[PDB]
C-alpha cells in the first residue's frame, strides 16, 4: 500500500507541530507504523511508533516527554505531536510500516518542519554582473543573489524560461540571522553580453512576491 | 542504546563490485535491514532480515551478516546505485537504531577540476548596509570540496556560509560560498579571495574593491 | 474571603506551567476572577480572567494564544495556564476577585514561577575575610559568597544562630550565567578577630545541601 | 491599550500630606482604583471607584479624579504608608490597566552616608576559574545608589551585577555588587576599584592583588 503524510509546516521555537500519516487502503489493519526522522546532511534516527489495532505506543528515551504519536477513530491515520519545538527538530519527518523482524518496508514522502524564530520575509534580489574583463574568453558568467527570504522556497528562471542551457540555480544557505540565501548563475557568450538583456525571475509564494532583475554588465 | 558503525564514504567504478560494511556488537545476532535513500526522497527497503530481498529490488544487492560485522554487497555497480546506504537493526535495548549511513559514489565519469567564479559586492546592497561576495564553484568531480576565504591575504573567520556540492544538468557538481560584511570592510581593503581546494588540488580568485 | 493559589514553579524554557486559584468558602460564585502576573521590580500587568459560574473567560491581546484559565468542575478552581515559557514569564503570578466597577478586592499571596535553562545546582561558598587591616577601626566586617546556586532560595545564619546583631544577608543576584549569588555579611568587634571563630551556616534544600563555612582572617 | 502615567518616586515627610498623581486620557471619565503594595506582600485595594475606602483602610486616604488626571491622596503621613501605589482603571479597549506606579518614601529619618566594604577574591574560587570582588555597601538612607568599578583606574563594562538596595534590620538600606572576571585578569591589574554614589555625594574603595 502506501502511506501519505502532511505538508510542510513552519513553526516558531516553543511552539508545537503534529504531523499526519494516512494509510493508503483506510486502515493500518494490525501494522505498527513508526516516526523516522531526518536532520538536513543528518541520518535516520528513530522516534517512536505505534500499532492502531491495540491503541499502544512506544517511544524513543531521546523524545519521551515531548512527543506524542496518536490515532484517530477509524485508526486510518496516525498522527506525531512533538512539543517545545527547537532549531534542532528542524528536520524532516517520515512515517513507516513496520517489519515482523525489525525493519520498515514503506515509507511515506515525508513531511519538511523548520523550526525558526523569523518570520516570513520576500527576497532582495542583486545582480552578479559579469565582470568588465570577461569570464572564460568565449564565455560569460552572470547571475542573480536572492538574499534574506524567509521560508523556502524560491524558484529562479532565466528570461522568462527562454534561457535554460547554462543555467544552474544554487541550495539554499541558512545564515546566523535565520533568514535564507541563494544564487542562480548562467554561462552565456561573452559577446552576448551589451546586446542581449539578461533577467532572472524570482518568485517567493509564501510572501506572494515576485521579482523579475535585470542584470547587466559591470 | 547500541550503536551502529558504517564508513562515511565508498567510492566504485561502474561494474565494479561495491561493499558497504555495517558493524556492531554481535551485529550477527541481530536482524539487519539495508535502506537505500537517493537526494530528495525517502529511503527504500532494499535487503532486510540479513539477506532477504524485496519485490522490486535487483540480485545485484546481496546482503550478509555474521560476527560484529554486516555487509550490503552491490555487483556490478550502476550509476544507478549511486545513493547514501543505511544499516539497521531492531535492539530491544535501543529500539530502532541506524548506522551512520554511507554515500556511494559510482565513479562513472573522470576527475573535472572545478571552475571558479567570484563577484564583489553589487553597489546596491550597500543600501541595505550589507555587502556580500560570491563565490561560484562548478563543473567539479567528485563532488567534494573546500573552500577558504582571505582578505587581503589572510584568513578570514567571520561571515562565511557555504553549501555543500550538488549536481548541476550535466551530472557535474557545483557549490557556493558566501563572506558577509559591511560596505566599510568591503572598501577598506585592497582585496579578496576565495580558494578552492579539490581532489589535492587548489583553485583561487581574488577581487579588488578598486577593479 | 480569601483566595489560596498554589507553590512556586520552577521550568525550563518551551514547557508550559500551570497555577492553582481556590477560594476560600468552597466556590467563586457568581465572581469574576483575574489573574495578574508581576516581574521583578516590574508593575502589575493584568493576563485575563474568567467567571466559574458562566463557564466564560477573557484574555489579554499580549497572551491570546499562550494562556488558558480554566476551573474545575465544583468551580472551586480556577486555574492559570501559561505556555511556551520565556526568561520573561519569570514573575509572581496572583489571582484576584473582580469587583463590579472594575478593581480587584480580593488578592492571592501569589505564585512564583521562574523560568530558567538551568538544572538545580547546590551553592559553593567563598569567604569575605577581613582585612589584615581591619574595617572601622573598633568594629570589622567579614562574611560569606554563596555563588552559583540554582534555584532560590537559601537562608543563611551565623555560628548556629547565635551570632544575630550586625547581620545582613543580601538578596540574590542572576547572572548571565543562569546561576544564583549572594551575600551575607556580620560587623564584629576587629578585636574579636583571632581568638572569635566566625561560620555562617548556608542551606539550599532544593539540593539537600548544607555548607558550614568557615571565614578566617586574610 | 490605553496609558496610566504616575510619577515614578514621591517623597513625603511624616505628618505631612502625599499626593500621588495619575494621568490618562479623560481618565476623569473611568472609574479610578488605587492599590498599596508593599515589599514581599500582594496588592491591597486601598480606594475604588474613584473615591471609596474599602473597610479597614484609614480614612487619611482620600481620592479624587476629574480631567485626565486621578489623585491619590494620604493625609497625615504615616511610616506604615511606605509602599508602592498603582492606580488602574477598567477600559473597555485595554481591560484592565495599571499606572506605572509610584514608590511613597516616608522621609522619617536623616540622611545616611553609605559604609562600602570591598573584599578582593579568595583564592580558594581560582580553584573554580572563577575570582569575584564583592562590594558592600551599607548603612545608607534614602534607599539610591550607583555603583561603578574600575580596574587600575579606568571603568569596567563587563562582569558587573549589583542588587537593589533593600532594608537592612536597622531601618537603614544595604546594596551589593560583584565584579566577575578570571583570576588571571583580577592578578595581572595594580588595583581594582568600587565607587558608590549617594544623595551626591561618591564613597570609593580599593583593593590590589598586591596588598
Amino acid at each position: 500500500v502506501q502511506l501519505q503524510q502532511s505538508g510542510a509546516e513552519v513553526k516558531k521555537p516553543g511552539s508545537s507541530v503534529k504531523v499526519s500519516c494516512k494509510a493508503s487502503g483506510g486502515t493500518f489493519s494490525s501494522y505498527t507504523i513508526s516516526w523516522v526522522r531526518q536532520a538536513p546532511g543528518q541520518g535516520l534516527e528513530w522516534m517512536g511508533g505505534i500499532t492502531p489495532i491495540l491503541g499502544i505506543a512506544n517511544y524513543a528515551q531521546k523524545f519521551q516527554g515531548r512527543v506524542t504519536i496518536t490515532t484517530d477513530e477509524s485508526t486510518s491515520t496516525a498522527y506525531m505531536e512533538l512539543s517545545s519545538l527547537r532549531s534542532e527538530d528542524t528536520a524532516v519527518y517520515y512515517c513507516a510500516r513496520d517489519t515482523v523482524m525489525g525493519g520498515m518496508d514503506v515509507w511515506g514522502q515525508g513531511t519538511t518542519v523548520t523550526v525558526s524564530s523569523a518570520s516570513t520575509k520576500g527576497p532582495s534580489v542583486f545582480p552578479l554582473a559579469p565582470s568588465s574583463k570577461s569570464t572564460s574568453g568565449g564565455t560569460s558568467a552572470l547571475g542573480c543573489l536572492v538574499k534574506d527570504y524567509f521560508p523556502e522556497p524560491v524558484t529562479v528562471s532565466w528570461n522568462s524560461g527562454a534561457l535554460t542551457s547554462g543555467v544552474h540555480t544554487f541550495p539554499a544557505v541558512l545564515q546566523s540571522s535565520g533568514l535564507y540565501s541563494l544564487s542562480s548563475v548562467v554561462t552565456v557568450p561573452s559577446s552576448s553580453l551589451g546586446t542581449q538583456t539578461y533577467i532572472c525571475n524570482v518568485n517567493h509564494k509564501p510572501s506572494n512576491t515576485k521579482v523579475d532583475k535585470k542584470v547587466e554588465p559591470k | 542504546s547500541y550503536e551502529l558503525t558504517q564508513p562515511p564514504s565508498v567510492s566504485v567504478a561502474p561494474g565494479k563490485t561495491a561493499r558497504i560494511t555495517c558493524g556492531g556488537n554481535n551485529i550477527g545476532s541481530k536482524s539487519v535491514h539495508w535502506y537505500q535513500q537517493k537526494p530528495g526522497q525517502a529511503p527504500v527497503l532494499v535487503v532486510y532480515d540479513d539477506s532477504d530481498r524485496p519485490s522490486g529490488i535487483p540480485e545485484r544487492f546481496s546482503g550478509s551478516n555474521s560476527g560484529n560485522t554486516a555487509t550490503l554487497t552491490i555487483s556490478r555497480v550502476e550509476a544507478g546505485d549511486e545513493a547514501d546506504y543505511y544499516c539497521q537493526v531492531w535492539d530491544s535495548s535501543s529500539d530502532y537504531v541506524f548506522g551512520t549511513g554511507t554515500k556511494v559514489t559510482v565513479l562513472g565519469q573522470p576527475k573535472a577540476n572545478p571552475t571558479v567564479t567570484l563577484f564583489p559586492p553589487s553597489s546596491e546592497e550597500f543600501q541595505a548596509n550589507k555587502a556580500t561576495l560570491v563565490c561560484l564553484i562548478s563543473d567539479f568531480y567528485p563532488g567534494a570540496v573546500t573552500v577558504a576565504w582571505k582578505a587581503d591575504g589572510s584568513p578570514v573567520k567571520a561571515g562565511v556560509e557555504t553549501t555543500k556540492p550538488s549536481k548541476q544538468s550535466n551530472n557535474k557538481y557545483a557549490a557556493s560560498s558566501y563572506l558577509s560584511l559591511t560596505p566599510e570592510q568591503w572598501k577598506s581593503h585592497r582585496s579578496y579571495s576565495c580558494q578552492v581546494t579539490h581532489e589535492g588540488s587548489t583553485v583561487e580568485k581574488t577581487v579588488a574593491p578598486t577593479e
